[PDB]
């Protein structure tokens, strides 16, 4: 439950959020495979209802109606062959599953959902899976609102509503097999492994349950025995009951602190410094690298943030965002996803941003296709991340020094650090507001290496920043804090 | 027994407990939520606040006045004001049920609808007091600029152990998906205890 | 800034920090040094106090009573008030050097020498007060019963950044040898700062 | 350091204070060897001032004013006959280490001293020893007062004179010497180690200097290459600037928060409970077991309490006292010491006791003799707590159960608690307002034995309480509230 399954030597996987299976299967060919991404994590790809005020908003995909294989990123055989198609370039699939509710209780009835199924929320039928009001926790719940009403009684935030959503009675067999079928359909199909979208909502028992229904992965494209991948998404910033340590027996989970204090570090913010960050990782109450999937963004929290006061990073601020994103990539810490989004229009009306709600690029409700400009960029809205050549090297980086130990730690008392990964790579960050000028110990063996923030080994030469590195290891390092990108990363695939 | 009082116009970590996605921003406003979404996150003051003096049974009296500013961005979602034994007893401003209730043990005493509104990112005034002798809880909110006030009141017991020693303080909650955005500022809060 | 104010007659462990030999008697009073000898041990209110505005440069005016009962059993020897930074002021009641002193930093700003012999085994009010404005530090000994009094005052600069945030408390220390039997008690404390 | 150099089995040592050495010699012979005891500790065996102000109390004996052996217990040769006689039978002799300081600085200069030297406090005149004003802290120390006035500052602590005591300047190598050869002369005499006195006043690194340059233990009783045993008395219950662990690199240290903690569970204070004792040890935040002194009261402590309030258990509240020295006894945790004290007057004078000064049982101030009286204890106001049935007999079980492990711990959530030492014994209290009646796992062979807390196994009988084990090693328990001995006590060597 814990290993990726990724092929070989890959060590992150990328969130293309919204994006179409006919998208993706072209990425995975064109980008992904070749330049070594582990996986691509899927939005949610069985049937919602649809949403049109506001106009097909990003979460309308996380009210289920039914369990076909039928959105607005394609149908069934679009899926198929992205799943196909990527396996075949050493690429895998995670699928984002929404099980722990249906859509929400106030939907109307009617067939008013992205394939046309009927469905009537208020008397909780989805003939279409089937579920009926006995296969939903109505009457579990303790609460006179039947909604959650309070984070701090664990049976309610389980058992109860969630901001109004159908909650499925998961302890009940009928509902866990009609769940393993949905999932072992895919795993068949060839996907490697699960998002568990809102895994604080549910038993940990319960999860456990469905979990030992699924089959292996297909022995087409993994190892007999493999068993699928597992991240559930839980927020513990450590306020409350629930704790994620009690998901660690079904698989990872989603680490929120991570994100949290690398932005304020990175910021600077609060009294932090970046010479902080030497003992990263279990040293800052994180849980066991073993069970954490990391990330700087993700879909929600990257959204609501347009009036400040947030430390949350996101590409609306590029050059920390590259720093931050560049430091999770070379710290050991976790299993690392990658963030690749949408722009959208930055709106305020009385002080606060109305397009938090904002769907992916479209004409008419019908998602744009992504288009790819010559110079390696994303058109149609798109913001491609996972394209920008700071984060394309450093998920590179990654896996070149795969397995070597955190090493050859400096800093310089404030904002200045640097650190090497054994004898297979190094990095340094000036996040100071001074120029960085020393020779540092790198580790790495006696040579010439192309920096890969500022560019690449192309052929017999660097398009960017060269570093020299002594017989003895160590370097010569100049980094003006006006730098577009005030770090650098060297490894042993950088090397002339 | 002890008898406490604070006047804190503008916030500092110093003095408080901070748990979850709760932090005090450079010009001293206790920010909660702001990070993070489907969570809960809690400021306390540092010490303990005793509100029945076991030697003899008496119960204190209580008064506070906070100012708080919500941004929907649009208790299940909202900001509550608790009383937590070191048995809880909550006073909620539920954005998302829209209702203001006098919870004590997770069971609603007491509850009046309020339109959010009327309050969506506008500093209000919120006064919570506790009359021992008469067993009223009252809380009031107003929007000073508007005019527009919402007022609940009700009987608690507070004369149980459990409520010997309790941490005062503010409770947010953060809702999931569209209900992932919402906001919490506490401007200044100034708390009274007296048996 | 944080303005506090508490009133304590009667002890209770829950809103104390209590460190080395310092206990809660069941009666509600303060002892320290009873089960020890050549050791210190420490009694802090819980909370922190903001004596200086880093935003305004603003030092508080503070005033605490306590009325304490020394038992020599017959600083080096002695109970001292202090305010420790989260750099230490301390008003210490030497019983071994028979002086009263206000110190800072460990150095004796101004000393008087006092009778213990007046207050031994009795209990003697204190009053600790300090006017920011006109920097004037005084502290009051009287035993309420004979009349007797001790009285020192001074003036402290306490407008630096270390003295933002302290623990306010006791500090009582025990000998060796002979010296090895002095008790203290603090039976009631009040405590108020202002800016 | 560490290892208390006793003979064989032996585990405990006790505090005969201020005895003689002819009657310390006796009772080695006619008592601690047949009875087990692994050694006695000393009252200081070095010259002292005499103080006639109050009438010779038991401090005076902490103001050396040389290091000629002669004292109120005895001179030199009273001093060797001890040592000699004590080794014979196997039980050591540890000595009362005064090595901080001298006399008070306020001592009149003259010959007022308990061997006729002369001496001149106020000059630093130690023509005895010699030493001479360059050899105190005066000039290092940084107070006003030159005494110590703040315990929140080592300097002061280590480095001014502690109550009015002239302080030995121990970084001085001549100073070093002059101590390392008054412990070495005890050493060759045959003393197995030392009671560093005042431990908290001497930098841990002086401290060790001063040991470095002993001799190894005398080869007539010590096996070739022997240390001698060292216990530095540091009082730390937590409230201050120096720690305990500052001294484990020099060997054992006194563990205060000991006696504090079990006074305050055993009269069940502060919410107490015996229950709590489950994990009695470092769980409670004491210091490592191989570096611990433990004991229930020392000679210091045992007084100042007649007005109540303390927790601390002395002879004085015998029923609640035997309680704690067998559990104590009886738990793995630290090496043991038992106190033996003499009676004194509990006169009180408007609230305060005034006869915390006296010394021992005395004839115009010279020190009366021990008497044994034929029911085996003591008169001359001695109370030989050591003499006690059940203090006695739980030294015994300490030596019988020597390196068993804490096993089958038994508790009825309240002051009932139960315990064994592997299979060779087990113990059982009742603390409880309330009778005890319970079948309980012993860990025991079959078999019946004898209660050792009431009684002894005399031939082929048990002289009190009988306890029935059963094949299955569980037994029957019954004890009364009221029992003058509210525990019970059986090991391997008290079986019929
Ligand atoms: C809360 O009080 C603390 C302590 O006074 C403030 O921290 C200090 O701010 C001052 C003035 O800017 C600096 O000179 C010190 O270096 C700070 N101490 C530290 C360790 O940072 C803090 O600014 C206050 N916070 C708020 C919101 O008022
Ligand atoms: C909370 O604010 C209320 C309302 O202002 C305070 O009650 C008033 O105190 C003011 C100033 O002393 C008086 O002029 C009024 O007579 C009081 N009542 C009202 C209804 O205004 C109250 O003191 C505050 N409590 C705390 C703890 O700060
Ligand atoms: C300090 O307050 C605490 C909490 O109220 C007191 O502890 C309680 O005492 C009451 C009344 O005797 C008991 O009913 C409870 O069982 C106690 N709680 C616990 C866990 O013991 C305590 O007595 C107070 N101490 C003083 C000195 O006033
Ligand atoms: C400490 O005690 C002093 C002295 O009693 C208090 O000062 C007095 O307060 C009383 C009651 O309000 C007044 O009648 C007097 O005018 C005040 N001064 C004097 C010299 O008596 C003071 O309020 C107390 N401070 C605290 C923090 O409790
Ligand atoms: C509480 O109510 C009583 C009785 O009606 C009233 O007399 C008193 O003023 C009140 N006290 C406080 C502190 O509100
Ligand atoms: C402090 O001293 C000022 C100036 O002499 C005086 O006017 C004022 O009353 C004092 N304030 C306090 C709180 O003692
Ligand atoms: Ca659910
Ligand atoms: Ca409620
Ligand atoms: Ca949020
Ligand atoms: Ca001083
Ligand atoms: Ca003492
Ligand atoms: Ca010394
Ligand atoms: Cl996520
Ligand atoms: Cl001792």
């Amino acid at each position: 439950q814990y290993a990726p399954q990724t092929q070989s030597g890959r060590t992150s996987i990328v969130h293309l959020f919204e994006w179409r299976w006919v998208d993706i299967a072209l990425e995975c060919e064109r980008y992904l495979g070749p330049k070594g991404f582990g996986g691509v994590q899927v939005s949610p790809p069985n049937e919602n209802v649809v949403v049109t005020n506001p106009s097909r908003p990003w979460w309308e995909r996380y009210q289920p109606v039914s369990y076909k294989l039928c959105t607005r990123s394609g149908n069934e055989n679009e899926f198929r062959d992205m799943v196909t198609r990527c396996n075949n370039v050493g690429v895998r699939i995670y699928v984002d599953a929404v099980i722990n509710h249906m859509c929400g209780s106030g939907a109307a009835a009617g067939t008013g959902t992205t394939c046309g199924s009927y469905c009537n929320p208020g008397s909780r039928e989805f003939p279409a899976v089937p579920y009926s009001a006995w296969d939903f926790n109505d009457g579990k719940c303790k609460t006179a609102s039947g909604g959650i009403e309070s984070y701090n009684d664990p049976y309610q935030v389980r058992d109860c509503q969630l901001v109004g959503l159908l909650d499925l009675a998961l302890e009940k067999d009928y509902v866990r097999s009609m769940i393993a079928d949905y999932l072992n359909k895919l795993i068949d199909i060839g996907v490697a492994g699960f998002r568990i979208d809102a895994s604080k909502h549910m038993w940990p028992g319960d999860i456990k349950a469905v979990l030992d229904k699924l089959h292996n992965l297909n022995t087409n494209w993994f190892p007999a025995g493999s068993r699928p991948f597992i991240f559930q998404e839980v927020i513990d910033l450590g306020g409350e009951a629930i704790q994620s340590s009690e998901y660690f027996g079904n698989g990872r989970v989603t680490e929120f602190k991570y994100g949290a204090k690398l932005g304020t570090v990175v910021r600077k913010w609060s009294g932090e410094k970046m010479s902080y960050l030497k003992n990263w990782g279990e040293g800052w109450g994180f849980m066991p690298s073993d069970r954490a999937l990391v990330f700087v963004d993700n879909h929600d929290n990257q959204r609501g943030h347009g009036a400040g006061g947030a430390s949350i990073l996101t590409f609306w601020d590029a050059r920390l965002y590259k720093v931050a994103v560049g430091f999770m990539l070379a710290h050991p810490y976790g299993f690392t996803r990658v963030m690749s989004s949408y722009r959208w229009a930055r709106n305020f009306v009385n002080g606060e941003d109305v397009n938090d709600w904002i769907g992916p690029p479209n004409n008419n409700g019908v998602i744009k296709e992504v288009t790819i400009n010559a110079d390696t960029t994303c058109g149609n809205d798109w913001v491609c991340e996972h394209r920008w050549r700071e984060i394309r090297n450093m998920v590179w980086f990654r896996n070149v020094v795969d397995g070597q130990p955190f090493a050859n730690w400096w800093d310089n008392g404030s904002n200045q650090v640097a650190f090497g990964r054994g004898n297979r790579g190094f990095i340094v960050f000036n996040n100071d507001d001074w120029q960085l000028s020393s020779t540092l110990q790198t580790g790495l063996p006696g040579g010439t290496y192309c920096d890969v923030i500022s560019g690449d080994k192309v052929g017999n030469s660097c398009t960017g920043i060269k570093v020299y590195v002594s017989s003895d290891g160590t370097a010569q390092f100049s980094i003006s804090n006006s730098a577009e990108d005030p770090f650098i990363a060297i490894h042993a695939e950088s090397k002339l | 027994a002890t008898e406490t009082s604070f006047i804190i116009d503008a916030f500092n970590k110093t003095n408080l407990i901070l748990q979850g996605d709760a932090t005090v921003s450079s010009n001293g406003n206790l920010q909660l939520s702001y990070n993070s979404y489907d969570s809960m996150s809690r400021a306390f003051y540092s010490a303990p606040i005793q509100i029945r003096d076991s030697t003899t049974g008496n119960v204190a009296s209580f008064d506070t006045n906070f100012t708080m500013n919500i941004r929907t961005h649009r208790s299940a979602v909202g900001l509550d004001f608790v009383l937590v034994p070191v048995d809880t007893v909550t006073v909620e401003f539920d954005t998302f049920l829209s209702r203001i209730s006098i919870d004590v043990n997770n069971n609603d005493i007491k509850s009046v609808p309020w339109d959010v509104h009327d309050y969506d990112g506008q500093n209000a005034e919120v006064r919570i007091t506790y009359n021992s002798s008469t067993k009223v809880f009252s809380v009031s909110l107003s929007n000073p600029s508007t005019g527009k006030s919402n007022n609940v009141s009700t009987t608690v017991e507070l004369e149980k152990e459990v409520y010997d020693w309790v941490s005062v303080g503010f409770s947010a909650t953060s809702g999931a998906y569209q209900w992932s955005y919402e906001t919490h500022d506490v401007l200044s809060w100034s708390f009274s205890s007296k048996f």
